[PDB]
């Protein structure tokens, strides 16, 4: 899993070499963000469910049909997927802040991501805007650091996602 | 082929895919050193073997090295590999 | 490798003999049904992708846990897998069909493929049930095409369900 | 092989892959036919999990063909302990014992005579039980109807090979191994005459039964240390058909019942047959 | 083995991909051809010894010096083995008929033909010879498509020798 | 590009032998072959435009939100592609049958089809459904093998697009 | 890689267009030669080893030096290497003449053939002589076999030739 | 590799000397803008995807051509390349804005690209003006974010279009 | 040259993808530092000579033998000499602390150092002395995280040359 501190050690040990000053420095720029970070998963774990709900929503608002028989977005089944889903995401989101590293979101989201999403056909676009919408939420519980942090992640999964 | 395995998966993937290549493997499967094997016909070789691996093979005092000014030559195989044939 | 015609060869090698009459009766009613060997064949590749999307689907509906955290097809990375697995397994299973023989299935494909399952502590059981819901709606393909001159495939038919079984078997 | 890293640099669980090698695969660069090395006809490579697919379809595409995949983990584990087996411990059972005593030997002998494979309320053998304490059986005997019962056919007999059920089976009589490929030809030829009491009358009945634990003595582990007229081969296949504690014999398990001493290794002990 | 069906298996194997048209219309020639070829085979299998005695004699005629006590043609021992060659050469012929390939010819004749024929002294010419008066028996027996395939499949060993 | 002939002689190419009665069984199926393949490619060539229309058309009684406004079907620019589009598919198609094997199909059409769709935002499904219309119109004026052809090849997409 | 039907193909593609009736009467006229096409190749593969053996023998009883000490076809190494080559040629020629198309030749075989040669010293001039004894061998099979339907090869013929040529061209 | 900082050094280095005050206060300053700087990068980094995407659907609507039959853009084959190329030389570009230097951008990218593109055929006018389209788009990010403290990056924008430009220069 | 940021850009570049927000963390740590690095240099540029002039010394003080004729210390070109040398070691860490990374250390002196001393019979112990009591001077003119850098790097050579 791919965070600072665990690339520097990779670094480190793949040339053999003890950790000197150059990959400390590195560390300490983590840990230093992670003030920042942490704030951050505290208030989207806590607004957790109220963002999963509006963003499903949203989705519907935004693609109509998906609600009508015969399509994806019908049937409590699919809702109920549907809202797993988003959860999945956020979760996920959380840990990386906390681990201060895409790591996390690497290996349980993106990794195999599109294939997936073809064989089951999932519409990229749908995750966006969940996404999207709660960039926008999450756009008022925070602010200044903790915010970008936020945004930085969330991004990060749109630019996979597309 | 190999700049778009390097697109999608990474330097890793990238070095991977010689050492696993079967050429590599028939040649020099395991336990054996790399060696030229350039310079003399190879099956399926295609023309352009010789007269290319006569520019990336200067003498035994030459190296591929960049310490001479930071940056590696640039490609020098890119002008051979798209040339004409010659009116026959 | 091998295939059903080499296959005899190598028995009439051994005996050291030219092949046998009655033998050479068994290939040259062979090569007749061809042309049906054929049209199965063509049926699962073009079907291909849906029968797994298919199979898949209904997979994960009766083990709803493979999908949940802490399961096997959990995360996307893993679940990517087990879909790349089956599509494999149905291609070879195909290349038998076309060959007229299991030998090229068991030895690419399910040599070696309980062990690793095993070892990564993926569900034998699980890919097994995988493998036979592919085997049943590929059939229904098989038996049941477009444009095709009506006639007797059970022959065919059959014998791919065997290629489907041994490898339900050896997995599991 | 030992491998000396769980994991590569990457994160990656690798795994031990074990093929038999063809000249396709490694061949000598020498003038003639390729040959391989021949002390590689198993070789051994630990691959991470992303090669891993790559590794063994290409093995298979040449001759190769793939021997077994093993998880690095569980691979370049310690050797079991010895420590409990080193002294088995060993139980008597007095006449006029009391009634702890009988039950400590019951439970011994389950442990022995079952491996460490767990026994039901329901499995397990009142009447015989019942026998030993108030006299009337020996412990000798009561080992002799527990291999006679169901229970031991239904897991050692019945699944694996007879092959497989004579070691199994000196293992729980006799803390020994087998030691030759005569000594496992021997019991099965008994089997196909005499049937499976015969054959299990023989190890009990056997001298080597009668000079350790005789009678009155719950079986112990013999193997693990130094006995008259042992190949000291069958000491290493004492480690392969004893697994750690908390290591049984299992139908159960997947492929359960398996050959745990390979049979090249017994003909190395003594050939002649 | 080298047959056209093994043959695209192996290509279609190697990229990773299912049959496709394009292998299924190879396939189909083989099978195609195959009435063909099969007559073929039947007609080499019944006339065989008699090709043979042929076959050997004409070597002899070609090479008399054989014949002579010193040389390899002389003794039974050594007739006998001429013989049994010969058959050999002739059934993997008929089995590379049915089997529709070269394959059953490369593993069994060509594969370490010269190192064999060196270490033992066996000349090439000789089986040529037999080789050829075969030809042109066969080229009584058969005829159209039937006669091409045995020749095809005669001549391939020529050159291997050769 | 992938065709028969070309496919023998590339793995003739490789091990670096002259094409043998193996390889020519496998061109003669494709020469056999080429006279319905050739029947099927006049017929989707003549009926082109008709099929074409009637496919795009179809496309939108599916997914009508599509032509709704701020939509991608929205909008002649859009609807003008989407026709161009379809008849590319079309055009290959034919050319395929013709070349007697997919080649042409895999680098015009296929290899990079994915990303291109990615950034563009074309969902596969679109192209699927006109696909799917086509092939039911020409399951009409089609028969026999030259029917079969046609399929065949106009499948290879559905999965590859799937 | 290209081949006479691909090349049709592509020329079309860039005028954007599907195939012209006409260009259709191209392959269709083609597909019927395919029989005679195919009994060409068969005939050079089925002689090679003779086709080279011919050539070289009449190569080195006009070039006597090349087999002279100092010469190019001397010692045997050399010698070897001179006959590898032509084969090589050969081989590649008959893969042209089935494709139907110079295409393959050229690219893998004729392109950069030339400088090899300069850089080696080997004379371009004796290595384009081989080539043409080779063709006229070669040609000798082809149009003069025995158990094929009696017809005209010419077209065929000449397509040969002009490969063999396009060879001694590039190399000379 | 070489960024603002080793650069300096290695100046001083050939001079033989401690690094100049003077020179330090260069680095000092730069170091204040760090902030700044980096925001920047993340806004690119942020907006990767879009950024392309934009750029192309500008680039195509100007010249048709390249995406009609006989362009180079032309078919989807082609059309991938160009897109991914546009995306790499990004990649370096912003990789140069946070090291406060051109050089990684010359040599991994730039260095040999006019050639290849020539030798393979591509109008490297048409790529030199995707560079700028993406150019124009990427500032635009830079320089009107969200939740960002309001300041001046005006600095940094034009040493962000310099690298562009060496791109375009370059290429073209 | 290895720095912290040279680092991270090239790990981005082996996996192929844009800085994420793994790496800025990291970048970030390097600039925060550099206020104290920075610092930690000019204070040695400034005492420069007299630090250099006191080792010198020292390794004299050390090594009595060295001065005595006959011996390497003995005679002006060779203290000439003794001096540059250390005047660059002291130069390099400079740059090191300035640039944030070993990168300078590693690549003027580390990179070659063994042979070179070999082959010119310099004893590494006299360089470390030279160090040491720089280090020990160095440890008054500076204090808190400038002289815990200063520290880091002036050991990294310590450990290199032993
Ligand atoms: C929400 C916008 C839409 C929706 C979603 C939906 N998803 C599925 C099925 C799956 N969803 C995923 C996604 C994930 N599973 C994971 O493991 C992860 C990573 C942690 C993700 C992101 C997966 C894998 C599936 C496949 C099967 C499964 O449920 O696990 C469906 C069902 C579609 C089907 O027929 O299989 C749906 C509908 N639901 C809606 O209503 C929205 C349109
Ligand atoms: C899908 C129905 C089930 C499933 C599959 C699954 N497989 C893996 C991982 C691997 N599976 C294989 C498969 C093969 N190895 C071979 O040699 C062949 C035949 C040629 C096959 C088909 C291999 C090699 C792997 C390991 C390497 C890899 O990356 O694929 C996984 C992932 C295991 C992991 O921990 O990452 C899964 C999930 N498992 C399920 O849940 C389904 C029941
Ligand atoms: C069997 C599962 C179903 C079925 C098959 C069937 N097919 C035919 C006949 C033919 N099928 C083909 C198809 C091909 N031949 C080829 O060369 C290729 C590869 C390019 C294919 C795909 C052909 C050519 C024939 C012969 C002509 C024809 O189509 O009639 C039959 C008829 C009997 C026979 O063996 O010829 C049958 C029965 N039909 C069913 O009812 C099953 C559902
Ligand atoms: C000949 C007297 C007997 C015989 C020999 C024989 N050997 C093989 C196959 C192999 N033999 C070897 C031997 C070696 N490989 C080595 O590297 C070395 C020296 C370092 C030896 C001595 C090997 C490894 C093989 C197998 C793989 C290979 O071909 O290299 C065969 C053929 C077996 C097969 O089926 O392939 C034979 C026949 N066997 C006899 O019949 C004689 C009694
Ligand atoms: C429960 C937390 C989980 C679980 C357990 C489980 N275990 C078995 C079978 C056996 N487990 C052991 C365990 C031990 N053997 C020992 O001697 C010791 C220490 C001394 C332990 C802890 C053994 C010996 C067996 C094998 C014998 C037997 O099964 O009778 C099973 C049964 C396996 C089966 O398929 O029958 C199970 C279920 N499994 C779960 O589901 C939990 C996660
Ligand atoms: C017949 C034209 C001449 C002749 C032949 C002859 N052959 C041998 C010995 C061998 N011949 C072969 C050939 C094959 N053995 C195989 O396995 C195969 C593949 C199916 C072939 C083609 C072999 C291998 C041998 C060597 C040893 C053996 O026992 O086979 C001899 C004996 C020569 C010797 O040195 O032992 C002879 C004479 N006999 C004639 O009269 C013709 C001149
Ligand atoms: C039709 C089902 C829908 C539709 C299509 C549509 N397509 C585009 C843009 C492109 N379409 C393609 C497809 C191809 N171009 C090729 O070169 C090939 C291979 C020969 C194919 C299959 C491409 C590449 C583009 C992108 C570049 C271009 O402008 O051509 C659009 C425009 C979308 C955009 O500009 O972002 C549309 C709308 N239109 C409809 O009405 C259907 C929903
Ligand atoms: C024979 C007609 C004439 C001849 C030939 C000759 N060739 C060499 C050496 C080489 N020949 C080649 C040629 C090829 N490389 C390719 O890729 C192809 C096909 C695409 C060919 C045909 C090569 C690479 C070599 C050099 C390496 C090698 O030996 O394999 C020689 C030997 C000269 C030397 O000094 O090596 C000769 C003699 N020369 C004659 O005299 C004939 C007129
Ligand atoms: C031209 C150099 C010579 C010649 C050729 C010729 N051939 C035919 C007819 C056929 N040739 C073949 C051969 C094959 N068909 C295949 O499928 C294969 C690969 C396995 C081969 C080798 C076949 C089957 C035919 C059809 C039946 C037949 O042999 O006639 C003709 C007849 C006319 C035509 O256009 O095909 C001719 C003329 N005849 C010459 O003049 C040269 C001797
Ligand atoms: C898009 C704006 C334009 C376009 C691009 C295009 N590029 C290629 C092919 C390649 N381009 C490169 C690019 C690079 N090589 C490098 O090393 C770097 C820096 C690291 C870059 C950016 C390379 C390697 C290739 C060659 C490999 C390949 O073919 O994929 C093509 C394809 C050319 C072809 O004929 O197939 C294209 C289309 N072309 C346009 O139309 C745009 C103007
Ligand atoms: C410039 C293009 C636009 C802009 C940027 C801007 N940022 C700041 C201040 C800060 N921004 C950051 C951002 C980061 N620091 C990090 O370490 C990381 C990666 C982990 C990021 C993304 C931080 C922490 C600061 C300092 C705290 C703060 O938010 O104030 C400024 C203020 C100037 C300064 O810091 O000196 C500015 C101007 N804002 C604009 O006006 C431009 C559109
Ligand atoms: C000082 C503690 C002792 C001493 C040193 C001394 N050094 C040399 C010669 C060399 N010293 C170096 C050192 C460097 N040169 C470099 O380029 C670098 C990297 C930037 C270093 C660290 C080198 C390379 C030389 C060899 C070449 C030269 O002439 O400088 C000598 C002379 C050795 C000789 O054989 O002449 C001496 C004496 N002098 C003292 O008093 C101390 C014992």
């Amino acid at each position: 899993m791919k965070t600072v501190i665990t690339e520097v050690i990779a670094s480190a040990d793949s040339q053999g070499r003890f950790l000197n000053n150059t990959e400390l420095q590195a560390a300490n720029g983590r840990f230093q963000r992670a003030t920042a970070s942490m704030e951050a998963a505290r208030a989207l774990t806590s607004n957790a469910d109220s963002l999963v709900k509006g963003a499903v929503q949203e989705v519907y608002n935004k693609f109509p049909y998906l609600t009508q028989p015969g399509q994806m977005g019908y049937g409590d089944t699919n809702q109920a997927k549907c809202a797993r889903d988003i959860s999945h995401y956020l979760r996920f989101i959380t840990y990386s802040l906390v681990a201060g590293g895409t790591g996390p979101l690497d290996d349980y989201i993106v990794a195999g991501l599109r294939e997936v999403n073809r064989t089951f056909n999932l519409s990229p676009s749908w995750y966006i805007e969940a996404l999207k919408h709660i960039k926008g939420k999450v756009g008022s519980q925070l602010s200044g650091q903790p915010l970008t942090e936020a945004n930085a992640y969330i991004d990060y999964c749109i630019n996979a996602l597309s | 082929e190999h700049f778009n395995r390097y697109h999608k998966s990474g330097y890793d993937a990238e070095i991977d895919s010689y050492i696993d290549s079967d050429e590599y493997r028939r040649v020099f499967g395991e336990n054996t050193v790399p060696y030229f094997r350039g310079f003399k016909y190879q099956v399926g070789q295609a023309a352009r073997g010789f007269d290319q691996m006569q520019q990336l093979f200067a003498g035994d005092a030459g190296s591929d090295t960049d310490r001479g000014i930071g940056a590696q030559p640039a490609a020098k195989l890119t002008f051979p590999l798209s040339r004409p044939l010659g009116v026959t | 490798m091998q295939d059903a015609f080499t296959k005899a060869i190598v028995a009439a090698d051994l005996r050291g003999s030219f092949l046998s009459e009655q033998e050479l009766n068994q290939l040259t009613n062979l090569v007749k049904e061809s042309n049906k060997r054929l049209d199965a064949v063509n049926a699962i590749t073009g079907n291909a992708a849906e029968i797994i999307s298919d199979a898949a689907h209904k997979l994960f509906a009766e083990q709803t846990d493979l999908i949940r955290p802490g399961g096997n097809a959990y995360p996307n990375r893993r679940m990517a897998a087990c879909l790349r697995d089956m599509e494999i397994i149905l291609r070879y299973v195909s290349y038998a069909l076309l060959a007229g023989d299991a030998s090229v299935l068991e030895d690419r494909c399910l040599n070696g493929l309980k062990e690793t399952y095993v070892a990564l502590g993926t569900p034998t059981r699980s890919v097994a049930r995988a493998v036979q819901l592919m085997k049943e709606t590929a059939i229904g393909y098989v038996n049941s095409p477009s444009g095709v001159t009506r006639g007797d495939c059970s022959a065919l038919v059959n014998e791919a369900a065997t290629y489907f079984d041994k490898a339900a078997a050896s997995i599991a | 092989m030992n491998v000396l890293t769980t994991s590569s640099q990457r994160g990656g669980k690798l795994f031990k892959v074990t093929m038999t090698l063809s000249p396709a695969l490694s061949h000598h660069p020498w003038p003639s036919l390729d040959t391989y090395e021949p002390s590689q006809n198993s070789y051994s490579v630990v691959v991470p999990l992303d090669r891993l697919l790559a590794e063994m379809t290409y093995i298979k595409n040449k001759g190769g063909r793939v021997l077994d995949i093993s998880p690095a983990d569980l691979e370049a584990l310690g050797p079991p302990d010895i420590s409990s087996v080193a002294i088995p411990l060993k139980v008597e059972l007095w006449a006029k014992a009391d009634v702890s005593d009988v039950q400590a030997a019951i439970v011994a002998a389950y442990k022995q005579i079952f491996g460490n494979t767990y026994v039901l309320e329901s499995e397990r053998l009142t009447s015989a039980e019942s026998l030993l304490r108030n006299g009337s059986i020996s412990v000798r005997e009561f080992v002799r109807l527990l291999a006679k019962s169901e229970l031991y056919k239904e897991r050692f007999f019945f699944c694996t090979s007879n092959n497989r059920f004579t070691e199994l089976n000196f293992k729980h009589f006799l803390g020994r191994a087998p030691y030759n490929q005569s000594e496992i030809a021997a019991h099965l030829d008994r089997y196909q005459t005499f049937g499976y009491d015969a054959e299990i009358d023989s190890y009990i009945d056997s001298d080597e039964y009668i000079q350790a634990f005789g009678e009155n003595v719950v079986p112990y582990y013999r193997g693990f240390k130094s006995q008259s007229g042992q190949t000291v081969e069958s000491f290493n296949r004492m480690f392969k058909l004893y697994r750690g504690d908390a290591g049984s014999d299992t139908n159960l398990n997947l492929q359960g019942q398996k050959r745990r001493v390979d049979p090249k290794n017994l003909l190395r002990s003594g050939r002649g047959i």
